[PDB]
């Protein structure tokens, strides 16, 4: 991001012999084209991946067990059955993980090899007037088609209409005179509007290949220093007339970025400068992170304490062997035959309990995550049959931080928002014509009391009914060549009716005069279609200005044509040019764009301006006006910006021909001045519009995506805070905000700038104003004037909206507010009581910064649900990237964890599958680590027998077969095919989503005492069989023979595999007919194995342990009480604590039992606007 | 100007869905009460039947380690700390028993050498089938080197060589692999060389009526299948030799007709089956065919085995069993001490539901629709 490291970039010039050290190569080189977002690099995939499996302690122990029993030999017997499975555990992770990259491989392939044309036909000198008319051009070079991985630096770069730009390059030639390319930023900014671009002065001349071929010159370019509104170059070149070397500035505005989609224009032939890492998004993007879960950490302390619990255990065996060698007259020195005698006892005691934490734990929690992710692909209600896209997940081990996700940042231009703009109402003449029900209103008719569905249905019918009515006036009044009724996005019928004459004549000549006047102030242009000859489409520099120019050509005031010096308007059928005199074009300065045309009648001037409201407003005439229009209009427009309609206003004036010679004289006197010419435009323009008669005003809806204000209703109720991560400006995302109810209408929204209206009473530099301003608003409505007193208070709340304000940022006021700490903790001390915290012109960097303060500072789960190139950052640096996919976002997607295919899935993909997953490894750690205790404790309590000398009580192929077959599979089910409340239930109570918000399931706590009930249960397990040996060791129901220590050892395995077993059927929370069958399968698997090994050959100590021990009355009186009392305490807790003091789930369990959720189909959705009232 | 130019959805399964055929159970006082009355009933009345056979079995423990010094060579009783009787029929019948020794000034093993005779009186039967076994308290047989000596192939009958007996996995006789003559023990390892010595009498031999002695059978006392494992020798009856602690049983060696046969020497495959706790507890009599009456019996020990030298301890068990082994009331008083607390559970939930219970599932009682 350094703005340093410049360079050169020739062409058909040969570098100076200071930049080649006589190779013909330059010491300088540039990154290839090609973009890498895979998560390890292919060249150095192993080392990095083993160490990141190698980050987990457990891995670590395990290999120094393995070389220390490699090492130390006759301790154990050959490790080359140790070493096995470690090694496998290891390859398999390896396996997953390249697996992954793989894909993201494939996405990479399949971006890199679009199609774009680079000039062949001269070679390239760099990695391995203007024209020269006087030598001939070169015949063979032409633009060849290419890929986008072969576009080096120098390469001249032609892209097509509606081609995305492969890298940045310098404008040289445009089709259109002046060279005026728009280019669609939707992807580096929030800007929905087309930005233009002007191509260099001098390089219009050149038109093809055989002009720039002869073209020699180089550009001296800055160093990449990812700022998209800031760029600074020299273009140089030498003039065929004379000797001489000119030069020219190269701003911002003559720079094609990578992400920018050439629209509207035919062809733009530039020169790349930066490439590959060097583009403007490149370096906004990120590292793409290796993207740890949440779980994992916590897991790596609970295996520390394990390991603690260990240590205990092998030093207080290594203590009483050691001691007890030191006691006589003991058996052992008749019959058997401290410092180096205490260490290897301690060190037999450690191999002894070397499965405290299992190797199978990090390949347990590797299949339950893939699991989990594959369950989640395969969802249906997550699949968008609009472009065959499911929920394909491109990070496997983020799948339980869906459950704890608190914080989502959204984005605006194809994450709440689609991409159509929809005129909806229009107030003409003070009376308001338009129909619609917006979403907006129906949370509105929610939050009163009344119903919806039903209502909303009836009023949707009513607004169909009349569509057709006003279709069928529409086409009954007249016929118009151009009409079509799939494009008419206004319905009103009151609008047709009084345009026919239904309200007098004054009312229809208005009506007709404000829709003649939508279709004149404009610069849209007009393109006859491909396929349908007649079917002439309107391509407008923005779509605001299509929509109006569409619902104008609905209505019969068709325009068609840009003639010389007039445009063609198919007013009701009959075709009349005006003459446009005049087009002051829409500034961003400006913000209205007005039209001087000559009406006749000698003829008179009229100026129609189009532009806000406010800006309109102030130039009007207060005194010559209808004085009942203008509070009727206010009105409208009031009520309309609480609706999220972008409302617009039209005025008119008269003018005679005196008053527009004065103009064009003064006009000819600023347009062709010197030293600062704007000024001199900028007051004409605003001195010729300081009267106007206002006739009209609009309104143009931007659509959102299906069922966004009910998802985002779902997600507040489920305690989800979102924040809006704006782009292109203030009003649109206002006016967004208010569409989706995120902003209501008495919620105050504390403004945030540095340079605005209340700005003056601090005036100063812009970070005492915005420090001010900050601690303003913390002081009078909530008194919070500080930094570690409150946020260190707010840290331990979990989150819970309150507040009832909004907050909007800009982006240089965001800036400055998160450049210092003590500003950094009291704009997130702000934001943290607020309940819509928008944004507004921010960076990539600057929100990334916002999502690391918000997830570094006050640790909690952040969300970046966003499309579009500028949202890489904060997708990467976020710990969930959720990229919305289409055929739009193609760079968002790849660097992201989930690409669904609407924001509506979102709802679905945190609050029922989040939920879900993280419920899922909350119950499976504990299980998992209450599994291994309840059996290597039994190995250390057979030490207060036999005086810990280590011997084992099981034989050596159960230690090898209860962590692989007898116990593991439930463990897994428990974990992938376990659900809290079906989906229907879960998404009609999104409330059970705050449990997952505080951490109240996966708590330090809840493991200590899981490791206690293992330690009683293995007590138990142990300690019954003996005492049913305590007596006389003669319990074998014809005496015979038993009490070999495998004997034992089959009577506590039993026991223990038999309670583990059916703990994780009893916390589970539904009981189907897979996870049962799958634990009465491993019981089986137990008794069957322990069948088979025993009645076999190599069973050299045991071969009767089956025939011998299952056979007998007192192996299943033994097995059925040790049974019932390691399932007794847990089991009456369970009862007392869902009897007396029952949490959420279960009266969301009991009251489901009841009947209360059982209207509602299988696959529930509230996020879908196709749902039958269920 | 020339470059002018031109099924994935989710499978929907009951399976694929995670909507699989399940029931989503609740603990409701409905359908928790009843499951522990169940189950307190139910071990309730398999603890009374398992207490109710416990308290019939009868039992004769007698040890007799300190034999060859506090005996003497006339009828004398044993001490109080020596035996004990558990007659069901007779609950108060102590009729201490009588040891008396003889010692045999043959052997020169000072340690342990002799016979002990102990008389024994029972006042009850025994049904078609008698167990004599031999207890050896506060001996350890479970050790790590211990445990792990011996070799599968010289159990196996196999002719296993030096390497093959030394140089094995982690199970091998390493102490006792070879003798100081070069040739490698038959029996190896601290578990065969360690046998228990006391050589048992084939009968006890009455007192009352001596016309008709009560005999037993050191055939039958291990399992059938047992003969799977053990095989015969396959040794060139010159590169083998007895353990140490042997040498007295085979003073020449091994010669042509004295190398044990451990397939039908089940004693020793009674002892290389190294016992889990302390006490050892393995049969080395057994009667299959004839009840034992009442009246006082005989046994003639032969006292080869040193115990006191480890403060250690020996001595008979005989017992007629049950289903659930010898005399040993914990499995009883277990299944009777889990019927009453599942049954006192029970009733702690019934007052709980009765006195301080809740609604059966209200809109009012969760986290959020309450603040
Ligand atoms: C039953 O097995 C017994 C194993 O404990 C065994 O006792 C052992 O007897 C041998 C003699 O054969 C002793 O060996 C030592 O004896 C001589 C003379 O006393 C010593 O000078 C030597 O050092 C030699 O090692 C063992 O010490 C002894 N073991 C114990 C623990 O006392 C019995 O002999 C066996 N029974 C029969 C009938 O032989
Ligand atoms: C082999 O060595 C045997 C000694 O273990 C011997 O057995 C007897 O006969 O040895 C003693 C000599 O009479 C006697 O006192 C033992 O009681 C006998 N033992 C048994 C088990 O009968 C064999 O006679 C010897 N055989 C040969 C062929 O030398
Ligand atoms: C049953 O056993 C008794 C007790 O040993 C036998 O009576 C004596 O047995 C010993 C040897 O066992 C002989 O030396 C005595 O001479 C026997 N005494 C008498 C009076 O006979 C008894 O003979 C055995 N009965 C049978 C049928 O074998
Ligand atoms: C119980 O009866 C069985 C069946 O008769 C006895 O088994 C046989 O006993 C005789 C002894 O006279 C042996 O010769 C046979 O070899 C035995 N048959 C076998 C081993 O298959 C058994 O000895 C009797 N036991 C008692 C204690 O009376
Ligand atoms: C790296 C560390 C964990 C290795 C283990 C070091 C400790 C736990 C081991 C190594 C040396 C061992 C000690 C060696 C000597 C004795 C003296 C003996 O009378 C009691 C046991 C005692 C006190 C041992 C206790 C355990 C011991 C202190
Ligand atoms: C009986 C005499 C001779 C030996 C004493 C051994 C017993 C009583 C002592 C020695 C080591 C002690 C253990 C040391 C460590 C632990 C692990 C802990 O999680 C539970 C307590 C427990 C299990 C202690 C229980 C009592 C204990 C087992
Ligand atoms: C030779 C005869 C005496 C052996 C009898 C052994 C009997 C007591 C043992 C062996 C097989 C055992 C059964 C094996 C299977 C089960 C099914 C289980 O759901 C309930 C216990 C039950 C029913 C066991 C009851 C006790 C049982 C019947
Ligand atoms: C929110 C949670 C932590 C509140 C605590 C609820 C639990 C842990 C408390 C509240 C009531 C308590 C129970 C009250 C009555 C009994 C019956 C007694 O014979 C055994 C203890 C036992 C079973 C107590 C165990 C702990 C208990 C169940
Ligand atoms: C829940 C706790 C407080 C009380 C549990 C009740 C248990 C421990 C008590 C109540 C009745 C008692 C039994 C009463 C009768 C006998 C018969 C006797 O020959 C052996 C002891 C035995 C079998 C007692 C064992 C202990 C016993 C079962
Ligand atoms: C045998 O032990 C008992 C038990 O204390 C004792 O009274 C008696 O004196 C002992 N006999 C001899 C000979 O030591
Ligand atoms: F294109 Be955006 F609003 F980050």
């Amino acid at each position: 991001n350094r703005s340093d490291e410049l360079r050169t970039v020739y062409y058909n010039l040969p570098l100076p012999e200071d930049m080649l050290d006589e190779d013909g190569l330059p010491l300088a080189v540039y990154p290839r084209n090609k973009i890498r977002t895979t998560k390890y690099t292919p060249l150095t995939f192993f080392p990095k991946n083993i160490l990141f499996q190698f980050h987990n302690f457990a891995n670590i122990y395990f290999l120094i067990l393995l070389i220390l029993g490699a090492f130390q030999i006759f301790g154990v017997t050959n490790p080359g059955f140790a070493s096995v499975p470690l090694i496998v555990i290891v390859i398999i992770t390896a396996i997953k993980d390249g697996i992954e990259d793989s894909r993201r491989t494939v996405l990479d392939l399949e971006v890199n090899n679009t199609r774009t044309h680079i000039l062949s036909g001269v070679k390239n000198e760099n990695v391995a007037n203007l024209v020269d008319r006087t030598l001939q051009p070169n015949p063979e070079c032409r633009f060849a088609k290419d890929y986008w991985k072969n576009v080096k630096v120098g390469d001249i770069v032609r892209v097509h209409n509606n081609d995305e730009i492969p890298a940045d390059m310098i404008l040289l030639s445009t089709s259109d005179v002046d060279g005026a390319c728009y280019v669609e930023t939707k992807n580096l900014d929030g800007e929905t509007n087309l930005k233009v671009r002007q191509s260099l002065k001098c390089s219009k001349i050149i038109k093809s290949s055989r002009d720039i071929t002869r073209t020699k010159f180089w550009v001296e370019s800055e160093g990449p220093h990812a700022n998209l509104y800031s760029y600074q170059g020299n273009f140089k070149w030498q003039d065929t007339q004379n000797g001489n070397i000119r030069n020219e500035p190269v701003n911002i505005n003559n720079l094609l970025l990578r992400g920018c989609t050439l629209r509207n224009t035919k062809w733009a032939m530039g020169m790349v400068i930066f490439t590959g890492d060097d583009t403007k998004i490149m370096i906004n993007a990120g590292v793409t992170p290796t993207k740890k879960s949440r779980i994992s950490r916590e897991l790596n302390f609970s295996v520390i304490l394990n390991f603690v619990l260990l240590f205990i255990l092998c030093f207080t065996a290594g203590i009483v062997n050691g001691v007890y060698y030191k006691q006589k007259p003991r058996s052992r020195d008749y019959f058997e035959f401290a410092s180096t005698n205490g260490f290897v006892s301690f060190w037999v005691a450690v191999i002894l309990y070397q499965s405290l934490v299992p190797i199978s734990l990090y390949i347990s929690v590797e299949i339950i995550k893939t699991a989990q992710a594959i369950f989640i692909y395969t969802d249906v209600l997550l699949y968008n049959a609009k472009l065959d896209y499911p929920c394909t997940p491109k990070s496997w081990n983020i799948s339980d931080d869906l459950g704890q996700i608190e914080y989502i940042f959204s984005d605006k231009t194809g994450t709440l928002t689609q991409n159509v703009m929809e005129f909806k109402k229009c107030t003409i003449n003070g009376v308001s014509y338009g129909r619609a029900y917006t979403e907006a209103l129906a949370g509105l008719r929610k939050r009163q009391g009344v119903d919806v569905e039903s209502e909303g249905r009836r009023e949707k019918e009513e607004i169909a009914k009349d569509r057709e009515t006003m279709i069928d006036e529409l086409r009954s009044m007249s016929d118009n060549t151009q009409f079509c009724p799939e494009d008419l996005t206004f319905v009103s019928k009151e609008i047709v009716e009084d345009l026919k004459g239904s309200s007098g004549d004054h009312q229809q000549k208005c009506c007709e005069h404000f829709l003649l006047a939508l279709a004149l102030c404009h610069s849209v242009l007009v393109e006859p279609n491909k396929d349908d000859p007649k079917k002439l489409d309107i391509k407008a520099q923005s779509p605001d200005e299509s929509a109006l120019v569409s619902t104008a050509r609905q209505l019969g005031y068709s325009f068609v044509g840009s003639s010389k010096s007039g445009l063609i308007v198919e007013i009701q059928g009959v075709q009349k040019e005006f003459q446009v005199l005049n087009v002051l074009e829409f500034n961003s300065s400006r913000k209205r764009m007005s039209c001087i045309i000559k009406i006749p009648g000698e003829p008179k001037a009229l100026l129609i301006c189009k532009g806000a409201d406010s800006v309109i407003y102030s130039r009007l005439d207060r005194t010559q006006n209808d004085a009942t229009l203008l509070e009727k209009t206010a009105l409208h427009l009031e009520e309309y910006a609480t609706e999220g309609l972008r409302t617009l206003c039209l005025a008119q004036r008269e003018l005679t021909w005196s008053e527009y010679e004065r103009w064009v004289k003064t006009y000819d006197v600023a347009a062709a001045s010197v030293t600062n010419r704007e000024e001199e435009l900028d007051k004409v323009t605003d001195v010729i519009e300081r009267e106007l008669i206002l006739l009209g005003g609009t309104a143009i809806e931007d659509r959102l995506q299906d069922g966004v204000p009910d998802s985002i209703a779902l997600l507040a109720e489920a305690g989800i805070k979102l924040w809006v991560l704006t782009g292109d400006k203030v009003e649109t995302a206002i006016n967004i905000g208010f569409s989706c109810n995120v902003l209501n209408n008495d919620m105050e929204l504390l403004v945030v700038k540095a340079s605005g209206e209340d700005v003056e009473e601090f005036g100063s530099d812009p970070i005492q104003v915005v420090n001010n301003l900050v601690t303003k608003y913390l002081r009078e409505k909530f008194g919070m004037s500080g930094s570690e007193e409150e946020l260190k208070e707010a840290k331990r709340e979990h989150g819970l909206p309150q507040g009832n304000f909004a907050v909007i940022i800009d982006g240089d006021a965001l800036k400055v507010a998160l450049n210092g700490e003590e500003m950094r903790r009291k704009f997130l001390l702000l934001c943290k009581n607020c309940k819509a915290v928008l944004c507004c012109r921010v960076s990539p960097a600057q929100k990334a910064a916002v999502v690391k303060l918000v997830k570094k500072t006050l640790d909690v789960m952040t969300l970046a649900i966003g499309d579009g190139s500028n949202d890489v950052a904060m997708i990467q640096s976020a710990d969930v990237g959720v990229g919305i996919a289409g055929e739009e976002g193609r760079q968002a997607v790849m660097c992201s964890d989930y690409a669904i295919g609407q924001f509506r899935y979102v709802t679905r993909l945190v609050l029922v599958h989040g939920k879900w997953c993280y419920k899922r490894l909350a119950e499976m750690i504990p299980q998992f680590f209450y599994k291994n205790v309840i059996f290597t404790l039994s190995l250390f309590w057979y030490g207060i027998y036999n005086n810990f000398d280590g011997s084992y009580l099981f034989e050596y192929t159960y230690l090898t077969f209860y962590n692989l077959a007898f116990t593991s599979v439930p463990v897994i089910l428990l974990a992938v095919l376990d659900q809290d409340v079906s989906d229907t239930v879960s998404m009609l109570v999104p409330q059970l989503y705050r449990v997952g918000i505080l951490r109240k399931e996966w708590n330090q706590t809840k493991f200590l005492w899981y490791m206690l009930d293992g330690v009683y249960q293995s007590v138990i397990c142990f300690f019954f069989p003996y005492l049913a040996y305590h007596k006389n060791m003669v319990v074998t129901e014809n005496g015979l023979g038993l009490d070999h220590r495998y004997f034992v050892g089959v009577f506590v395995t039993a026991i223990a595999v038999t309670s583990c077993n059916f703990y994780v059927f009893m916390e589970q929370y539904r009981w189907d007919w897979f996870c049962g069958l799958f634990i009465c399968l491993s019981l089986a698997v137990f008794y069957g194995w322990t069948g088979i090994w025993t009645s076999s050959s190599s069973s050299n100590e045991f071969y009767k342990g089956a025939a011998r021990v299952f056979a007998q009355p007192a192996y299943w009186a033994v097995l059925f009480v040790g049974v019932l009392f390691c399932l007794l305490p847990r089991f009456t807790i369970d009862c007392i604590r869902k009897i007396f003091y029952p949490k959420d789930i279960e009266i969301v369990r009991e009251m489901w039992l009841r009947g209360d959720f059982d209207l509602y189909p299988q696959g529930y959705d509230p996020t879908d606007p196709s749902r039958p009232r269920i | 100007e020339e470059d002018e130019v031109k099924n994935r959805r989710p499978k929907e399964d009951a399976f694929t869905q995670q909507r699989l055929a399940a029931i989503n159970p609740v603990l409701t006082p409905r359908t928790v009460l009843p499951l522990y009355l169940l189950i307190a009933v139910v071990f309730v009345i398999v603890g009374g039947c398992i207490l109710a056979q416990n308290s019939k079995v009868d039992e004769v423990t007698i040890y007799y380690q300190d034999c060859m010094t506090n005996a003497t060579s006339s009828w004398s009783d044993i001490p109080s700390e020596h035996w004990q009787f558990v007659f069901h029929k007779y609950k108060t019948y102590n009729t201490a028993p009588q040891w008396r020794f003889v010692d045999d000034e043959s052997d020169d093993f000072t340690k342990q050498r002799g016979t002990c005779q102990i008389r024994f009186t029972t006042p009850s039967d025994m049904k078609n089938n008698v167990y004599l076994n031999y207890v050896l308290e506060k001996f350890a047989a479970n050790h790590r080197r211990y445990v792990l000596s011996f070799s599968e192939d010289q159990i196996r009958g196999e002719d296993a060589s030096y390497e093959t007996v030394h140089d094995a996995t982690g199970i091998n006789c390493k102490p006792l692999s070879k003798n100081a003559d070069g040739k490698i023990y038959y029996p190896c390892g601290l578990i065969a060389n360690s046998m228990f010595n006391d050589t048992f009498p084939l009968q006890l031999t009455n007192v009352g009526d001596t016309s008709n002695n009560y005999s037993l059978t050191n055939k039958g006392i291990n399992w059938e299948s047992d003969k799977k494992r053990y095989k015969k020798t396959k040794y060139n009856y010159t590169q083998i030799a007895p353990p140490p602690y042997w040498e007295k049983m085979y003073p020449d060696g091994y010669n042509e007709t004295n190398i044990p046969d451990i397939q039908d020497w089940e004693e020793f495959q009674n002892w290389m089956r190294p016992g889990a706790f302390d006490k050892i507890t393995k049969l080395i009599r057994i009667n299959k065919n004839d009840t034992l009456p009442a009246g006082e019996y005989q046994l003639d020990i032969g006292l080869h085995w040193p115990v006191l030298e480890f403060n250690g301890k020996k001595g008979i068990y005989l017992t007629h069993g049950s289903h659930l082994g010898g005399r040993n009331p914990f499995l009883g008083i277990v299944y009777l001490i889990g019927g009453c607390i599942c049954a006192a559970m029970a009733l702690i939930l019934l007052t709980f539901w009765l006195f301080g219970g809740r609604k059966i599932a209200d809109a009012s009682s969760l986290s959020w629709n309450m603040k």
